[PDB]
């Protein structure tokens, strides 16, 4: 996995590639790891995906409902302290290693949590198995107060690292971009490699598997 | 306890149980019976873990003879298999597991059939046409795939377990003292007193 | 006829124990105003210490809740602390579960819902008094929310509290009827509070020295009380225009 | 939880709630019980205010708590369901223990200690 | 501290009646006018904002309230109970519901855990029934639109169209003389307006009125829920 | 030891043209020894198939424990689940195990009854979701079975092709594991007929 | 203390009754009838809808007849809120059985489960009663059809046909006069619908006043289908049996 | 009516009058005192002499919290006792978390919010007690007076008791003569007097005179009792005013 | 890391690096290991990040509670508060924290707080990986009632030297300066300390 995001002049982008693996065997080559926490903050996802994903949506429910009740949109502040707050409790048992992203009252935010519970608050991030790779292209790049188009290409590159360079990560690039005035979901955002053709068709003519017995029953 | 064998023909089901009991070094018993009445028309044969093989297959007993009570019925063989495996399956995530592999013979009144249910300490249920518990198994399924036929009768189910009980005591390293028989058929349960 | 004694409904759909912790609000004969500027939202309210033997500095109905949320209280002292200390922890835990400032209507919708449990549940009475808190909200500007032991609450443009409410709320209803804005539309707080003192007085047709008030104001980042001292400050100024 | 004491006494020394629940007893279908020289019969009234009843699937009056004892009662029906449960656990717990089925000393004596236990326990009637 | 109140509050008297419940709904006929009406591509509950003092700010003070991002809810009697319900409905939503199926609840059975909360109320220990009466209009996939009320006994009925509260006898037969089954969400909002006036004595306009519709999906989907705006309510009252 | 392969078994879901195709192998066994060839692994709650590999108590009591559900769901909603909301009941029902898990490998399937959509999806033992649209695969011979469903695998295939691509999938790659075989049967669901299908296979 | 305002809600009166348990009848005892009719071939339930008006949304509508599993069903009468407070622990009860057993719960083993609930109430808690009668109509494959009631007390009985809720002692009567042990569904249906049409506290009996099931094996291959008729089909037996 | 019944009840007035007969017992007890001086407190109590069998000087009413606050109180003593314990308690606690010794107005609102809580609810009383308590702290010397209801407020003196009214135009007249202040050693001497004054309410039974005090200079900001030659110096002092 | 904070004349300076490393590969190089729990009272953080972000957090609430009721809290005060913590989860943390604060009473003061849960009142206190690395030059060159700009200069040549040996420290140097004045943030690049 490779999820980044940078801070740029007008807001936040957010990236991650899409391979999901059960060991070195790809389960999805198409997976989603960018997650909605409220309208205005995404997370994205590395670590155990089932822990990724649920503590992900068990803090957007519990945010829906503060921001119900304040009538008010929510801050990355307190998304980052309601994970934060669980993950330490939990004392790194809950594997969930996330990139969280969003634009609040108070400006643009990034932070970086991981599953022990700690949390650095930084323009640029990576994280997963490509972080490395990713961090590269960053420390290579980097300049602060970009501009959209800039850091697109930027977090893009990044992760486009993460998957030619790191086998735990791969498939499509997906982007969030994250600004006061929009916020552009991008998937796929580019599709670096393309699924490699089959030059004979091994499909079996029917009548070939040998069949017992059979029933069908109508609904 | 060591060997517990089942097997199910045309109009009842037999179960074969060792008469050893071991302790370490020294057997303690060459008469022991490894089966417990749930109900008039369903018998559990048992093996495992010492203690917890009685007192599971007691702690069933009482609950289906409670059952009994309550409704004035006799719950089918598949009802008290179903209950059966569901107090394996939530023992085995307890602070300490029942150790108890259990055979379900039993006549289904309703049905006219008779059931034979293996169910191990997990709580991994199959209805089979013969089955068994432990190392049994391993020497006894090839004879039964061998000579088994679903249309066979209580004679022919008895003879065919004779053969298993002898590749049993040709084969296994332990003296498991005999087995002591039972046939659960449309009349009830009843004891071979002769094997 | 003990639908009047515990907080179940009388033949008529009232509870009579809300309407008599309303009755329980007025017992110590004290008023309270709020208003809100550009910058800032003031609060101010009597200050009557009837014994010479009193520590004068002690005697106080406005509390600091957290630094950006003030709170006055009309009502018995004893249940006016229940509320402060519960409102202080409320704000305090509401920080480091979310990290950032309880906003004022926030806290006073929480402090609501308490007092609504007081009304449904038996065993509990309600406290006989009214939460009228202020701050500069981040998101808001200058805010007013009021509490009371029905368990309902409100936003405020200007309000006042006490057994002289009427009159001052009409005082101030005439003035934004000519102003035709929500707000006393003055840049420095320090002229916020000689408008509220002014009202008052005009109000309740009292003159006042630095002793017979309690001033409170909250700005963007700070809420404070005002000293005998400042308030002089505040009375000198009214007297020379 | 409720512990409001319900039975309790009267400056006159009775338990009313006690003696009310007598009333309820009064009240009542009659149930009779006759022991023989080798045998005991137990007669229960069905009143004939209710027809158009289902006698096959209707609760019998008479309640086997064991293949050897049975139970019937004069009284809320309800009520009685509650000790036939109690009292049919007993009976298999013994036969578990005891390795013996209940004598009818016993299981009475159980029954009637449930009976007691509801006199003086707060939030019970 | 002791809760001792381990026992009901709320007893059947001896003619059968639960005094407690029927005196919580004396509560909600002294309660302000509200209604909801049912059209056939939508939605609409509405109620009057009775402002308790001019120099409070009545915007503050929502009487119609989200639930889900499909359903809404409005009601009749007392403010603070109403206010508790909406924080429990909202929750439910997400605990028994949300966080077990992927998605919100249907109108009918967020409707039925409500009215679950309002019965226990109704019967637990040391507590009084709610004093409010419910409107819910929702929309769900696979039952379509749909308009409810709750009631204090934790009793509810699916509605056409209905009103409750202090008007409501007078409301309910002006909504049975107008409604029909081809009515547009226009046409409802238009008979929810002329129905509302009625009860209302004071000022009538966008800032003394709140409505609220279900309608189309405003932009996985949008929400159907949407509060109509203090202009968006007096234009309508130009066509009236 | 290791709970997920002490039993065996394999269970395989393809999409097609207006339909879906769900599979299993017929073994339960102790290890080496083969105990039944009998033993189903696809079970349905309404028009949604679920298939689990795994611990086979697990598998047993995540039977009983979704028919359970989906007939309070039913009662309840006045309409059979879809496999959308299936799916996410599955994993909601999983991870709340997170630190006891079920030693599973659940497969859903179905045709959303509404939309006419074809659905699959597969999950791991503590229910992150794998929402796949070509094929979803499990158990002991799992990675035989991606191999296999990778190579025969194209979109949009009619029922009678799609039978012969799923069948060919499971049959091969069981035979080339210890723990899976004896026998296999394979779905073929439509928006309003279900085929069931027993294959003949090597029994060893 | 807390003592000064408890009502006592399980006590014995002088007379040996329970207060709040006879209350609660009376309260059931204004609600709208239902019935209850076993014949040989099925189980007839009827119901009369109470208040309406014009306006109330009928096809989206149930405030008398549940059903609790494929097999099973409930006509209420009395408070619906505490109603569905039970029929929710039955549904449970069911499935509970149904994980357990692998067998459908025999319908007498559901009834005695929610009477002991209603018991527990009148006994200890010191909370009301559910002020809720319900008639149960179900089937199993041990005694094949069955009616059952039960009422606030806990107390149930088995019946060929019952009412409960409001005017039981002229709908009873009504009842025992036509019924026969060898009648058959659609007799039962039209039974049901003479009975309440003569007991109604409305001027006439309509389709919008009425909700109506049965339980039929009257199906292919001997199965139990569970009917709870739609607006449009009560409308139509009312016309065929010639009421409307 | 029935509204004085049952604590925690509001009357139509808006009034809890089982408070307010808390409020009785109170007034029924013995006279104490306390005042505020320069760089501390002065505590002193009427203790009635019931019979020559009590031990002179060994039945002390006067109680000490932590080490610097001293207690007081006039109605039902053992409800007072059980205010000190929980007074005790609270201080302790803060002093575990905190470090510091507990400031007087931080100990004045612990009990203000336990007495308070005895009014929330009908399954507790009120307490039968009016506490004069106070000390030294970080920031000088603070006298407080805490009521039944859980009112308090800070005092430069304050009386309470059968003798409070007598003892209250005392403080009066000494807060009016004294703006610059009162020494602690001077405060002493007007606590003996003052009880003196104040026993004329309590007349029938002679009383033993019993007095505290915490000063910054005179206790180094600690609690100590009045004993032996400053405890006769003010009793001769408070005789000879008397006459 | 390498942490210190140093008493002075007009009051108190706080010091750190700003490397956190996972292993060898350092996660973020700009870290802020000085983190404020009250307005003139901050402290050093050391060891496990996510223990010691969760004590912080946890200091931060009890004196913003303190200071609702009882007015502003002593360093003392503050020093205990993350005693209280430090010790009674001891078997669960690893926290090495120094503590120090600007009173007006009580001027500069500082608290260390070692693994144990023990505290110590000190002049200037170091800790961290890095800290062993300058005891030495610390002991030797440390002085009382120092300048602003002399203590400024003693942290960052300290500092400096811990960055040097110390892998797991380096990056910018931050202090944090409290006076009665208020608190100033200071930041110094490696371009200006590698060459001292
Ligand atoms: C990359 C993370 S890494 C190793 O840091 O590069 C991805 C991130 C990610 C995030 C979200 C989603 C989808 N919501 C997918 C991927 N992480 C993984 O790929 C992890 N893989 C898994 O968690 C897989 C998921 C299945 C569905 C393929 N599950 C397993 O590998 C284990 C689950 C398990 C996890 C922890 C403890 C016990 C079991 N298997 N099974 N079965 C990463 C762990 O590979
Ligand atoms: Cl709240
Ligand atoms: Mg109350
Ligand atoms: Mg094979
Ligand atoms: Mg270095």
């Amino acid at each position: 996995t490779t999820i980044a995001g940078v801070v740029y002049k007008d807001g936040i982008v957010l990236g991650a590639d899409t391979r999901a693996t059960e060991g070195m065997v790809v389960a999805d080559k198409n997976c989603s790891k960018i997650h909605f926490i409220s309208p205005n903050i995404y997370c994205c996802g590395a670590g155990t995906a089932a822990d990724t994903d649920m503590t992900t949506q068990l803090i957007s429910s519990n945010l829906e409902l503060h921001s119900l009740s304040t009538g008010r949109l929510p801050r990355v502040v307190t998304a980052n302290r309601m994970l934060k707050q669980m993950l330490f409790r939990y004392q790194g048992y809950i594997g969930a290693a996330l990139v969280l992203g969003g634009v609040d009252v108070t400006g643009p935010h990034l932070y970086s949590i991981y599953p022990h519970g700690s949390t650095d608050k930084l323009p640029y991030v990576t994280m997963g198995s490509g972080s490395l790779a990713a961090m590269a292209v960053f420390e290579d790049k980097f300049r602060p107060d970009m501009e959209e188009e800039e850091a697109k290409n930027l977090v893009s590159e990044a992760i486009a690292a993460g998957i030619f360079n790191d086998l735990g990560s791969g498939g499509n690039i997906d982007l969030c971009v994250i600004s006061k005035n929009k916020l552009d979901f991008l998937r796929p955002y580019t599709v670096p490699n393309k699924k490699g053709t089959r030059l004979g068709r091994y499909r079996c003519e029917k009548g070939t598997t040998a069949v017992l017995t059979e029933k069908i029953t109508p609904l | 306890m060591d060997i517990i064998l089942g097997i199910r023909v045309q109009d009842s089901v037999i179960l074969a149980s060792s008469k050893a009991v071991t302790r370490g070094i020294s057997v303690l018993k060459d008469s022991d019976d490894k089966t417990r009445q749930l109900s008039p028309h369903t018998l559990m044969s048992f093996a495992g873990e010492a203690g917890d093989t009685v007192q599971f297959a007691e702690y069933i007993q009482a609950n289906i003879q409670l059952y009994s009570i309550r409704e004035d019925y006799e719950l089918s063989p598949q009802a008290v298999s179903s209950f059966v495996r569901q107090e394996l399956a939530k023992s085995i995530r307890s602070r300490r597991p029942y150790q108890v592999n259990v055979l379900i013979g039993g006549y289904d009144k309703k049905k006219n059939k008779p059931e034979l249910y293996q169910i191990d300490y997990l709580g991994t249920k199959v209805e089979l046409p013969y089955g068994a518990h432990g190392y049994s198994g391993f020497y006894t399924f090839s004879l039964l795939d061998h000579h088994y036929r679903p249309d066979m009768t209580t004679e022919e189910g008895l003879d065919l377990l004779k053969l298993c009980v002898q590749e049993l005591e040709k084969r296994m390293p332990m003296d498991f003292k005999g087995v002591i028989v039972k046939i659960v058929d449309k009349d009830g349960i009843r004891q071979v007193d002769d094997f | 006829g003990y639908d009047r004694h515990i907080t179940i409904f009388s033949p008529e759909g009232r509870l009579y124990q809300v309407e008599y912790a309303f009755k329980a609000t007025n017992q110590t004969n004290i008023n309270s105003l709020a208003v809100r500027g550009k910058d800032c939202t003031v609060v101010i309210s009597q200050k009557k210490v009837p014994d010479k033997l009193l520590d004068p500095t002690t005697v106080s109905y406005i509390f600091c809740i957290s630094r950006t949320i003030g709170m006055v209280v009309n009502g018995p002292i004893p249940d006016a602390r229940n509320a402060a200390l519960r409102a202080k922890a409320e704000a305090a835990e509401f920080r480091y579960k979310y990290g950032y400032d309880m906003p004022c209507d926030v806290l006073a919708k929480r402090m609501a819902n308490l007092s609504q449990i007081y009304t449904q549940r038996a065993y509990m009475r309600p406290l006989g008094v009214i939460l009228t808190f202020v701050s500069v909200d981040e998101e808001l500007g200058p805010s007013i929310y009021k509490t009371d032991p029905a368990g309902y609450y409100v936003g405020y443009k200007a309000t006042a509290t006490g057994p002289k409410q009427q009159e001052i709320t009409t005082n101030l209803e005439n003035h934004f009827k000519k102003s035709k804005i929500d707000h006393i539309n003055e840049e420095s707080w320090e002229k916020v509070v000689e408008f509220a003192i002014t009202h008052m007085i005009d109000a309740l047709g009292t003159e006042f020295s630095k002793n017979d008030l309690e001033v409170g104001v909250a700005t963007k980042d700070k809420f404070f009380t005002l000293s005998a001292e400042n308030i002089e400050e505040r009375l000198v100024a009214i007297a020379e225009q | 939880g409720y512990d409001r004491a319900l039975s309790i006494f009267s400056p006159d020394g009775h338990i009313f709630q006690v003696e009310y629940a007598l009333e309820a007893v009064k009240r009542g279908t009659c149930a009779v019980g006759v022991k023989g020289k080798n045998c005991v019969v137990l007669g229960c009234e069905r009143r004939s205010t209710l027809k158009l009843q289902d006698t096959r699937i209707t609760p019998s009056k008479v309640s086997k708590i064991d293949s050897h004892v049975v139970l019937s009662f004069s009284g809320l029906n309800a009520d009685s369901r509650i000790l036939i449960e109690k009292a049919r656990v007993e009976a298999q717990s013994h036969r578990l223990t005891l390795e013996d089925p209940v004598t009818v000393e016993y299981l009475t004596r159980y029954v009637a200690g449930v009976q007691q236990r509801y006199t003086q326990s707060g939030g019970v009637r | 501290m002791t809760d001792r109140y381990s026992f009901s509050l709320t007893t059947f008297s001896p003619s059968g009646k639960l005094g407690q419940i029927d005196y919580a709904l004396t509560a909600v006929k002294q309660g302000v006018t509200s209604l909801g009406i049912k059209a056939t591509n939508g939605v609409v509950i509405a109620t009057e904002k009775k402002s308790s003092s001019p120099l409070a700010m009545s915007e503050t003070l929502s009487k119609v309230s989200l639930l889900t991002p499909d359903i809404g809810a409005v009601y009749s009697g007392m403010g603070p109970d109403y206010r508790v319900l909406v924080d429990k409905s909202r929750k439910v939503a997400h605990t028994s519901y949300k966080r077990i199926y992927g998605e919100y609840p249907p109108t009918k059975l967020l409707v039925s855990e409500v009215a679950k909360i309002m019965q226990e109320a109704t019967q637990s220990g040391g507590v009084r029934p709610f004093g409010v009466s419910l409107l819910i209009a929702g929309h769900d996939e696979f039952n379509g639109f749909s308009l409810y009320q709750v009631d204090p006994s934790g009793s509810y009925f699916p509605w056409k169209a209905t009103a409750i509260g202090k008007g409501s006898v007078a409301a309910k037969t002006f909504l049975e003389k107008r409604w029909n089954d081809e009515l547009e969400l226009e046409d409802a909002i238009h008979i929810a307006l002329l129905t509302l006036k009625e009860s209302v004595e004071g000022e009538f306009n966008g800032d003394t009125i709140e409505l609220a519709i279900i309608g189309d999906e405003n932009p996985d989907k949008g929400p159907r829920f949407r509060k109509l705006t203090s202009q968006e309510i007096n234009d309508r009252l130009e066509a009236l | 030891s290791d709970p997920s392969s002490i039993n065996g078994g394999i269970v395989v879901a393809m999409t097609g043209k207006d339909c879906v195709a769900i599979a299993c192998d017929l073994r339960l066994g102790s290890q080496s020894l083969g105990v039944s060839n009998k033993f189903e692994k696809i079970f349905h709650y309404g028009h949604v198939f679920l298939g689990i590999t795994g611990l086979a108590t697990d598998v047993t009591t995540l039977n009983e424990m979704f028919r359970y559900k989906t007939n309070l769901y039913k009662l309840k909603e006045e309409r059979a689940i879809e496999p959308e909301t299936f799916t996410q009941l599955v994993s909601s029902s999983l991870y709340e195990r997170r630190f006891g898990p079920y030693f599973v490998g659940p497969v859903v399937a179905g045709i959303n009854s509404k939309s006419g959509k074809p659905f699959i999806a597969g999950f791991d033992l503590i229910g992150c979701i794998d929402e796949a649209k070509d094929f979803i695969v499990s158990g002991t011979a799992s990675d035989q079975l991606f191999g296999m469903c990778e190579s025969l695998y194209e979109p949009n295939l009619e029922p009678e092709d799609l039978f012969e691509t799923i069948s060919q999938a499971l049959l091969n790659a069981a035979d080339r594991d210890a723990l899976s075989g004896w026998g296999a049967v394979v779905y073929i669901i439509k928006k309003d007929e279900v085929v069931k299908r027993y294959l003949k296979m090597r029994q060893d | 203390g807390s003592r000064r305002y408890d009502s006592r809600t399980t006590i014995f009166s002088p007379e040996g009754r329970l207060y709040q348990v006879e209350y609660a009848l009376e309260s059931i005892s204004h609600a709208g009838t239902a019935i209850g009719i076993m014949a040989s071939d099925g189980i007839v339930l009827a119901a009369e809808r109470k208040v309406t008006s014009t306006l109330l949304e009928q096809d989206t509508s149930t405030e008398k007849l549940y059903k609790l599993n494929d097999k099973i069903a409930v006509a209420v009468a009395g408070l619906t809120a505490d109603a569905e407070i039970l029929i929710n622990t039955a549904r449970i009860h069911a499935q509970n059985y149904l994980k357990t057993y692998n067998e459908d719960i025999p319908v007498e083993i559901l009834v005695r489960r929610l009477s002991d609930i209603k018991q527990g109430y009148t006994q200890h808690g010191g909370l009301r009663p559910f002020g809720v009668s319900f008639i149960y109509a179900g089937y199993d494959d041990r005694y094949g059809y069955q009616l059952y009631t039960s009422n606030p007390s806990g107390n149930y009985t088995g019946w060929k046909a019952i009412s409960v809720g409001a005017n039981t002692s002229a709908a009873q009567t009504l009842l025992q006069m036509d019924y026969k042990d060898d009648m058959k569904v659609d007799d039962a249906i039209e039974l049901a619908l003479k009975t309440l049409s003569k007991t109604t506290d409305s001027s006439a009996l309509t389709y919008d006043r009425l909700e109506f099931a049965t339980i039929r094996k009257g199906a292919n291959d001997g199965e139990v289908y569970q009917k709870i008729f739609k607006p449009q089909e009560i409308k139509d037996i009312l016309v065929k049996t010639g009421i409307t | 009516t029935g509204y004085d019944l049952s604590n925690s009840v509001f009357s139509p007035d808006g009034r809890n009058f089982q408070v307010e007969y808390a409020v009785k017992a109170v007034e029924n007890g013995t006279t104490s005192i306390g005042i505020k001086c320069n760089d501390g407190v002065v505590f002193a109590v009427e203790k009635l002499i019931t019979s020559k069998l009590l031990v002179p000087q060994k039945n002390v009413k006067i109680q000490v919290v932590d080490r610097h606050i001293g207690c007081v109180y006039s109605g039902l003593i053992p409800d007072g006792r059980h205010l000190v314990n929980r007074g005790r308690e609270e201080a302790a606690s803060f002093k575990k978390l905190y470090k510091t010794p507990i400031p007087i107005p931080a100990f004045a609102d612990r009990l203000g919010q336990y007495v308070q809580a005895h009014t929330l609810y009908n399954s507790v009383r009120p307490f039968g007690v009016s506490t004069i308590f106070g000390g030294v702290d970080k920031n000088g010397a603070h006298l407080y007076m805490l009521e039944p209801s859980g009112s308090y407020w800070g005092y430069k003196g304050a009386a309470t008791g059968k003798g409070r009214q007598s003892a209250k135009a005392e403080l009066e007249k000494l807060v009016d003569h004294h703006p610059e202040g009162l020494s602690a050693r001077e405060a002493v001497k007007q606590a003996a007097k003052i009880i003196y004054l104040a026993h004329e309410d309590n007349k029938e039974k002679d009383f033993e005179l019993e007095i505290s005090w915490c000063s910054l200079s005179e206790t180094n900001g600690l609690h100590k009792f009045v004993k032996g030659d400053l405890l006769q110096e003010a009793i001769d002092f408070a005789q000879k005013e008397i006459n | 890391t390498s942490i210190m904070a140093v008493t002075f004349k007009d009051g108190v300076i706080l010091g750190a690096d700003s490397r956190t490393t996972t292993g060898a590969y350092i996660a973020n190089r700009v870290t802020d290991k000085l983190t404020r729990v009250h307005d003139k009272i901050w402290c050093c953080r050391s060891g496990s990040a996510a223990d010691t972000q969760a004590i912080a957090d946890i200091v931060q609430y009890h004196l913003e509670l303190y200071t609702s009721q009882y007015g502003t809290p002593s360093t003392e005060t503050a020093a205990s508060v993350f005693k209280e913590l430090c010790y009674e989860n001891k078997d669960n943390l690893t926290a090495g924290i120094i503590v120090a604060g600007y009173d007006d009473k009580n001027k500069g003061e500082v608290y260390t707080i070692p693994l144990g849960g023990s505290v110590h009142k000190l002049p200037y206190a170091i800790a961290g990986s890095g800290s062993t690395f300058i005891y030495g030059y610390c002991d030797k060159n440390f002085r009382e009632n120092m300048s602003k700009e002399e203590t400024v200069d003693f942290i960052k040549h300290s500092l400096s030297q811990a960055i040097k040996w110390d892998g797991s420290s380096g990056g910018v140097i931050r202090m944090v300066v409290l006076t009665a004045a208020g608190v100033e943030r200071l930041i110094f690049y490696p371009d200006e300390y590698e060459q001292l």
